C-alpha cells in the first residue's frame, strides 16, 4: 500500500557526515511515525532514530549526539543527519514507517560505509 | 529473607524467540482509566526491546516487571502503562530481540494449598559498557515481594510489596548485604566460565540463579531448590535430597568435586530447610490478607463470527488468583485454542480458551472453568 523512497546513501571518510531521506507515498495521512533501523552483522537490526508526524523524536544509544533526524510534515519526508561517522556505523540502513493503525512498512534499505 | 553464605563457597572451580501477549488489565470501557500490558515470554537472552504504540507513535511513560525467568531458565517481562482508550485510538506492541530480523508488532485486538519462597538471580556480563548488569528478584507464591537492580539508583533491596514494608532497617540492610554478595558470586562465575569454555572477553554471557523452598498447608517443609545455568543451559544443581549434585558437562563436573569437598550442599540444606521455610511462614502470616487469598475468576463469553459458517467462541477468565487454572471445552482436545496464563498488572492473572463451532450448532458446547478458589467447577454456554 506504501511504499518509501530512501536516498543519500554511500561512502563517507571517518568524521565525514551523510544526510538520509525517506520520502513516503500515498496520503498524508497514511504514515505517523518515520525512522531507521541499522543492519547488524548478525540477524537483528537496531534502531537508529526515528520522529513522530508531531516532532517526537528516539535515539538510539550508539548515535546518540552524532546523528539528528528530522522531518517536512508537508510531503511525509524526514531526514537523519549522520555526523562524526565511524567504522563501526557502516551497515545497511533501513527506512521505516508506522500507520496510523501501527502497520508498519519498510524500504529496501541504503547501504553506508565508513573508510579505514 | 536470601542465603547467607561467605562468598567464597559458592565459586565456581540457545536462544529462543519471545512469545507476545497484548491486552488490557480490565475490560475496555469508555473514557474509563484502565491498564495496557505486553507480556513477553519465553525468550533468551534476555536483552529485549519492548515498545507501547499508539496510533503509530511510541508511548512515553511505560514502565515494566523485574527481570525474571522460568524453570526453563527462559526470561518473561511484563511491559505496561496507564491509558484511557477512545472510539479511534488504536494500541500495539512492538519487541525487538536478537533472535528478530525486524521487530514484531502485535495489534491490541480490543474486540488450603501448597507455598513457595523463590529468589531468581540473573547477570549480563557488558564488556566494555561496565560491570555486568544484575537483577535479583523474590518470591511469595505468584507474587513479587522484593527487587534489586544494580543500575538502580538505591543499591538497596527495595520492597515490591505492601506486607514486606513493616520490616525493620536491620532487614533491609541485611538483605541489602546479602544481595550484593550474591552479585559479586556471580560477577566472579562469569570471569571464571568465561575462561572455563575459552571464550572471548568481548561477547555477553548471562549466569542466572535460582534456589528456594515448598511447603504444603501445613506449612511443613516439602522440597527445596537449588540451581545454576550458564547462557541459558543448565550449568549444576542440587538433588531433591539435597547433599548430592547433578552437574551437566565437564566443566561442571570441577564444581561438583570442589563443592563436594567443600561440603557446600550442607550449607544450602540448612537453609533451605530450616531458614527459608522460618521466613516464609512469617510472610505467609504478614500478608495474609493478599498471601493465602483466593479471588474467583470473573467469567463471561464472547461470539465472533469467523466465515459466515464457522463461529468462535472464546470463553474468559479474569482477575483470579493463583494462577492455577483450568479451561476445558466440551462438545474436545482438537481445534481448541489455549492461551496462556498472562499477568493482570495488579496481582491477579487471565487465561481465555476459544473453539470454533459451526453457526447454528452454539448451544451444544460448553465450557469448563476449575479454580481452587471455586468451589463448583462452572460451566458456561452461550
Amino acid at each position: 500500500e506504501v511504499k518509501l523512497v530512501e536516498s543519500g546513501g554511500g561512502l563517507v571518510q571517518p568524521g565525514g557526515s551523510l544526510r538520509l531521506s525517506c520520502a513516503a507515498s500515498g496520503s498524508i495521512f497514511s504514515i505517523n511515525t518515520m525512522g531507521w533501523y541499522r543492519q547488524t552483522p548478525g540477524k537483528q537490526r537496531d534502531l537508529v532514530a526515528d520522529i513522530s508526524s508531531g516532532g517526537s523524536t528516539k535515539y538510539g544509544d550508539s548515535v546518540k549526539g552524532r546523528f539528528t533526524i528530522s522531518r517536512d510534515n508537508t510531503k511525509n519526508t524526514v531526514y537523519l543527519q549522520m555526523n562524526s561517522l565511524k567504522p563501526e556505523d557502516t551497515a545497511v540502513y533501513y527506512c521505516y514507517g508506522l500507520s496510523y493503525s501501527n502497520d508498519d512498512y519498510w524500504g529496501q534499505g541504503t547501504q553506508v560505509t565508513v573508510s579505514s | 529473607y536470601m542465603l547467607d553464605l561467605q562468598p567464597e563457597t559458592t565459586d565456581l572451580g540457545i536462544q529462543r524467540t519471545p512469545k507476545i501477549q497484548v491486552y488490557s488489565r480490565h475490560p475496555a470501557e469508555n473514557g474509563k482509566s484502565n491498564f495496557l500490558n505486553c507480556y513477553v515470554s519465553g525468550f533468551h537472552p534476555s536483552d529485549i526491546e519492548v515498545d507501547l504504540l499508539k496510533n503509530g507513535e511510541r508511548i512515553e511513560k511505560v514502565e515494566h516487571s523485574d527481570l525474571s525467568f522460568s524453570k526453563d531458565w527462559s526470561f518473561y517481562l511484563l511491559y505496561y502503562t496507564e491509558f484511557t482508550p477512545t472510539e479511534k485510538d488504536e494500541y500495539a506492541c512492538r519487541v525487538n530481540h536478537v533472535t528478530l530480523s525486524q521487530p514484531k508488532i502485535v495489534k491490541w485486538d480490543r474486540d488450603s494449598g501448597s507455598h513457595s519462597m523463590r529468589y531468581f538471580f540473573t547477570s549480563v556480563s557488558r564488556p566494555g559498557r561496565g560491570e555486568p548488569r544484575f537483577i535479583a528478584v523474590g518470591y511469595v507464591d505468584d507474587t513479587q515481594f522484593v527487587r534489586f537492580d544494580s543500575d538502580a539508583a538505591s543499591q538497596r533491596m527495595e520492597p515490591r510489596a505492601p506486607w514486606i514494608e513493616q520490616e525493620g532497617p536491620e532487614y533491609w540492610d541485611g538483605e541489602t548485604r546479602k544481595v550484593k554478595a550474591h552479585s559479586q558470586t556471580h560477577r566472579v562465575d562469569l570471569g571464571t566460565l568465561r575462561g572455563a569454555y575459552n571464550q572471548s572477553e568481548a561477547g555477553s554471557h548471562t549466569v542466572q540463579r535460582m534456589y528456594g523452598c515448598d511447603v504444603g498447608s501445613d506449612w511443613r517443609f516439602l522440597r527445596g531448590y537449588h540451581q545454576y545455568a550458564y547462557d541459558g543451559k543448565d550449568y549444576i544443581a542440587l538433588k531433591e535430597d539435597l547433599r548430592s549434585w547433578t552437574a551437566a558437562d565437564m566443566a561442571a563436573q570441577t564444581t561438583k568435586h570442589k563443592w563436594e569437598a567443600a561440603h557446600v550442599a550442607e550449607q544450602l540444606r540448612a537453609y533451605l530447610e530450616g531458614t527459608c521455610v522460618e521466613w516464609l511462614r512469617r510472610y505467609l502470616e504478614n500478608g495474609k490478607e493478599t498471601l493465602q487469598r483466593t479471588d474467583a475468576p470473573k467469567t463471561h463469553m464472547t461470539h465472533h463470527a469467523v466465515s459466515d459458517h464457522e463461529a468462535t467462541l472464546r470463553c474468559w477468565a479474569l482477575s483470579f488468583y493463583p494462577a492455577e487454572i483450568t479451561l476445558t471445552w466440551q462438545r474436545q482436545t482438537q481445534d481448541t485454542e489455549l492461551v496462556e496464563t498472562r499477568p493482570a498488572g495488579d496481582g491477579t492473572f487471565q487465561k481465555w480458551a476459544a473453539v470454533v463451532v459451526p453457526s447454528g450448532q452454539e448451544q451444544r458446547y460448553t465450557c469448563h472453568v476449575q479454580h481452587e478458589g471455586l468451589p463448583k467447577p462452572l460451566t458456561l454456554r452461550w
